[PDB]
């Protein structure tokens, strides 16, 4: 879903 | 006569390299007594005496003990670890020699291989058991991550994180870590168990006995999926995205002059970009077309 | 070198006939032929509104509803590619043995498409239903929720069966472990057929529920006839000890069962019952079997 | 090829021998309690002893559709063995036996029992290890570990190997939470050559006779190179007027030599002493202050579970 | 144990 | 890992 880079 | 069907060759390759991984942790509400918190399994990478097993294995130990099949113990040393893979190395300092994990750096996994799996469920002595690998390139469970998961029903139980998946010759395939047990109507899942691929296991061991720790380049946003691209969700407030003035409902279409296709291919971009760099970013707010400067910063700990 | 023990053959033949379908997940499909037709399960497709299926080469169709079969939990999708299609391998001289290798393929917990092996574990079994046409092959390949609707092959990618359900809860709440079933392959492409043409499976009934019973001779003694049905107007009633049916002694349930659908519906056939020890020869006309 | 991969070579030498056991009790309640593996055309069958120890009446069904009442020869509780005998006539369909193959880790094998009365199943694994002592520490089983699936009526069922051998005799499945999980593809089965040796046992007496001696001991290594050891069982627990009591053997005692046999390994001395006959009087050398003490000691029936 | 047909 | 015996 939500990707944190 | 004729023989039994067998994957005895791959275990007499393979096991012995597979090793029993304990956490110990002193009891410090008692008198510091060393009692084991967790346990499972580590692969014997070289003759050097460094060992991958899983982060989640080995986390917050005050002793962690190594336990090879042919008897020896050790104690072994946390050279690092990695929490977005899941990985951790150890360092053993023996002198005599080691049994090390048959690696072929050409073989490509398949799906559909006869796979091995390797580890010390429920403290049981080590196991074998038997699957295929079931797909590739899985995400796991949870939706973010850069685990890049081997999928395989060969059977894993709590005590086989860390240790080794291997093809019928003995070739090391992949680093157990995670099985399947929630469900949506309340069914137990069988026969869907995660493994990070041995190229990728590899290249994170690398970093580890490098740097001590997986150094990444990190935006500071969370991105999602499908005018393709990426869309902030939102952005971490001193994120370099945020000092670059970054927002939300902006479609990221490219990243450092690579379109931004997929955020998993643009994630695995930025983390090799070195912290400190400048890259452009192209943005979209309301259809007009910006072009902005980011300076990337090092992924933080856990 | 020397080379890895592998399915990758059979998974490169048959995965990429093997689809995931939608509600917009529900289970798999399999794609069955060149113009588009598509097996499933009955359950997979209930309550959907308008459905979609996903080819692993990239392809997204909507899939409309040719017909379903409660009695056997099957059912046929339909869509229209204009660019050729991937098949399942289907091998009509291949007899499914136990102890064969087979692959399930499906879509399970929607994790994407899944591969898992086992063998056959037995055949001719009626499942979690003590009364029960599927036939099914039981296997222990993997099989989670999402994979229903998908594809059973052996280890030349040739189709076994049609994944359809496990068996997860028993005796007091244990969970068994590697034991699901699969339809056979040529009962699905016999329904799949039937279903095409007629829009559903036409089956003879003859409307009695019964059970299995100086010497006597086995039989099946009625508990429940149908209202308006074949046999009651014929003139059993509950409690007749049933000896033939069109000239076939009614010994085994699941028999009679099996050669009563095959009735084509309209025919009057001989029906042997007894009442107090005393045999008669009575006219019954089959009917067609209504659906749930 | 034109022939898929197949066990089925190996279902056809085996699955005629294993049965499924039931018991007739009460209106008519027939209950399934497991399997068994018909061992030689007399008619004895080898099954679990708590597959049948609960049963009022043994009912043995063949895969060939024939059904018997089978006779209780014996059981054994340290092994969880039990010995049936039907009486049937024509003929009866045996297990395939090498008393020279050797089990090896990763050879494949096929479960075949009857679990939740489905009817007789094939399931496959590999062999998982060896020398398990498995679920409950009685250390008398020698178990070896599968993940060939184990249901719930499987105990006494056979696990065979690719050419229908018989590798074991399906026991127990893991089912032991350590977070609240399910385990999967843990499974026991007893070695064939301790089934058939507890098979002939039961068959010749009424049940399996054990010499003893009323020790509790474990094995011992030096500690790093070797040096200066001293190999034997170092005895942890005496049992009180037990026969090791009565001839003065003490706790800490390192037994070196049983009955003129050197005392090596836990496992071997274990089976030894089972096979002396009881009443025997027999030799033990112990190192006791690093002085070796010959004792006298009387063997003693195995006590009663 | 009832059979339907 | 005590065999009792
Ligand atoms: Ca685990
Ligand atoms: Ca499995
Ligand atoms: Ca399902
Ligand atoms: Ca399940
Ligand atoms: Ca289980
Ligand atoms: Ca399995
Ligand atoms: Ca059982
Ligand atoms: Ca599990």
């Amino acid at each position: 879903l939500v990707y944190q880079f | 006569g004729p023989t039994p069907a067998s994957y005895n060759l791959a275990v007499r390759r393979a096991a012995p390299a597979v090793v029993n991984v304990y956490n110990r942790g002193l009891n410090t509400n008692s008198h510091n007594q060393l009692e084991i918190r967790t346990l499972g399994s580590g692969v014997i990478m070289d003759q050097r005496g460094y060992i991958i097993t899983n982060k989640h294995v080995i986390n917050d130990a005050d002793q962690i003990i190594v336990a090879l099949q042919d008897g020896r113990v050790f104690e072994a040393l946390l050279v690092g670890s990695d929490s977005l893979t899941d990985l951790a190395v150890l360092k053993i300092n023996a002198t005599g020699g080691l049994p090390t994990i048959p690696i072929n750096a050409r073989r490509v996994p398949h799906i559909g291989d006869v796979v091995l799996a390797i580890g010390n469920p429920y403290n049981l002595g080590q196991t074998i058991t038997q699957g295929i690998i079931s797909a590739t390139g899985r995400i796991g469970l949870n939706p973010t991550g850069r685990q890049n998961f081997l999928q395989t029903d060969a059977s894993i139980n709590h005590g086989n994180s860390g240790g080794a998946l291997v093809n019928s010759l003995g070739e090391l395939m992949g680093i157990n870590t995670l099985s399947f047990d929630k469900s949506n109507d309340g069914e137990t899942p069988e026969g869907i168990g995660f493994a990070i691929p041995f190229q990728l296991a590899t290249k994170i061991m690398d970093k580890l006995i490098r740097d001590g720790r997986v150094i990444r380049g990190y935006i500071g946003i969370g991105g999602r999926e499908i005018l393709q691209g990426i869309v902030v969700n939102e952005v971490s407030p001193d994120g370099p995205a945020a000092n670059a003035g970054i927002q939300v409902n902006d479609l990221i279409i490219s990243v450092d002059n690579k379109p931004a296709i997929s955020a998993l291919e643009t994630m695995d971009q930025v983390a090799e970009i070195r912290p400190g760099s400048v890259i452009p970013v192209v943005v979209m707010r309301d259809d007009k077309q910006l072009t902005l400067q980011v300076t990337i910063q090092e992924y933080p700990a856990t």
